[PDB]
């Protein structure tokens, strides 16, 4: 009989290495998101230099997509466990799709403004 | 004539937020019947399951066979479509099955969202879409069962390019499915829409509209003809001439763009392969002969800046006539 009580305390350790593994995963996260954000940047040599510049911020953000992909996999089954953590979850994933289509339409001006340079 | 079996039911009442573990880990015992039909047997098992689910927008799944059951017809008469099932069961082990929402109402939930939210609320929604569809392919046949292609372009015809793209992201997810892809081949409209698209002033976007219409013409040569009149209505519908989206990216309003021109080119000669018939092929060139192709294809020919496999097509091109 003494063991439902070992269960349920196993049901909090459980719970309690789920999210001091979630921690240690969101700390490489945290590494790539702050690389994300800094890779930003708001002559003809220049413009050029711009553009195949931009292409390989882009050559290497499709290189991280993959485990960026791997990160939005991670996070929509990582909500399926577990009211205030989710307005956290979508702070990010918003401020995230924000940075996304941020850094996708800047290459593609930089590309598209050596175009103007072309 | 009794089944013993272990169940599981999944919470999916929203799609656009679907938990990842089925309740309880140890899944619970209890009797059916084989010889009677199972929409009756499962408010038993609803209960014994306590699950937030609506009795009456459930469905059925079996669990390694992924198998939508037929919810009034008993366990007997659908034994054609259970044989790994029967087997598992004779080799005296429980089989599980899933407990989730019908296709159907996941669809008609999803419609709702697409004809009913905006803005955030519906970027957010089309972003997740791409996944979703990965991850869930039996979703595909009874989407384009309920016109949910024509919410996805009753969308995007009123939408920015951003909202656009993010949809046709999602659109060749669903095309990588057999059934996706045929809803594709079925509807004119779609095709016509992403003509539509090559004009966008997105060089991004005209490059995806470019890219999936290169996996259309690849994946059968049945929907080349299908393609030529859906650009033909479009060209009447709009005022335009005919083709002249594709030709205007040939001759370069706004310069050099390598990756398109080579894409345009390898589209038109896939386009190309796939006709016996030499009479509306010559129509054709005629209608491409009066806009001006010839000095442009002369003239691009010339400059040795041209990117290779782009010349290497455009000899292709050169060769068949």
């Amino acid at each position: 009989t003494k063991r439902l009580i070992h269960e349920n305390q196993g049901q909090c350790c459980g719970l309690i290495d789920l999210m001091r593994e979630y921690q240690n995963l969101k700390s490489a996260v945290s590494k790539v998101l702050e690389n994300a954000s800094s890779v930003i940047v708001t002559d003809q040599e220049d413009l050029k230099w711009a553009f195949s510049k931009h292409e390989t911020a882009k050559n290497k953000m499709n290189y991280k997509q993959k485990d960026l992909d791997n990160f939005t996999s991670k996070g929509k089954h990582l909500l399926s466990e577990l009211s205030l953590v989710k307005t956290d979850m979508e702070s990010t994933v918003d401020k995230w799709l924000d940075v996304s289509e941020k850094l996708e339409e800047n290459m593609d001006r930089l590309r598209v403004s050596l175009s103007i340079w072309d | 004539s009794v089944v013993t079996v272990r169940v599981q039911y999944l919470e999916d009442t929203d799609p656009f937020a679907c938990a990842n573990f089925p309740e309880p880990r140890r899944a619970p015992t209890c009797s059916l019947d084989g010889a009677l039909p199972l929409g009756a047997q499962i408010p038993a098992v609803h209960r014994l399951l306590g699950a937030p689910l609506k009795l009456e927008d459930c469905a059925l799944q079996v669990s390694p066979s992924g198998y939508y059951l037929d919810t009034e017809l008993s366990l007997e008469e659908q034994r054609e479509m259970l044989e790994g099932f029967y087997e598992e069961i004779s080799k005296g082990r429980k089989p599980t099955l899933i407990l989730r929402t019908q296709l159907s109402v996941r669809v008609n939930a999803i419609l709702e969202k697409l004809y009913s939210s905006s803005g955030p609320e519906l970027r957010r929604s089309l972003f997740s879409l791409k996944q979703i569809f990965q991850e869930d392919k039996d979703l595909v046949p009874e989407f384009v069962h309920s016109e949910g292609l024509s919410c996805l372009i009753r969308v995007g015809a009123a939408a920015d390019h951003n909202y656009q793209s993010y949809i046709l992201r999602a659109l060749g997810q669903l095309m990588l499915f057999v059934d996706g892809m045929l809803g594709v081949v079925a509807h004119s409209d779609t095709i016509q829409w992403l003509y539509t698209l090559c004009a966008s002033l997105s060089r991004l976007v005209v490059k995806t509209a470019l890219k999936l219409l290169l996996v259309f013409v690849e994946y059968s040569e049945n929907n080349a003809p299908l393609f030529i009149r859906a650009v033909n209505s479009v060209a009447s519908t709009t005022g335009a001439p005919p083709w002249a989206n594709l030709v205007s990216i040939l001759e370069e309003k706004n310069g050099a763009d390598p990756e398109l021109l080579v894409y345009t080119v390898t589209l038109i000669n896939k386009t190309l392969a796939a006709l016996p018939d030499q009479d509306s092929f010559y129509d054709v060139t005629d209608a491409l002969e009066q806009q001006g192709m010839e000095a442009l294809v002369q003239r691009h020919l010339g400059t040795a800046g041209t990117d290779v496999d782009l010349r290497t097509q455009l000899v292709l091109y050169e060769n068949a006539l």
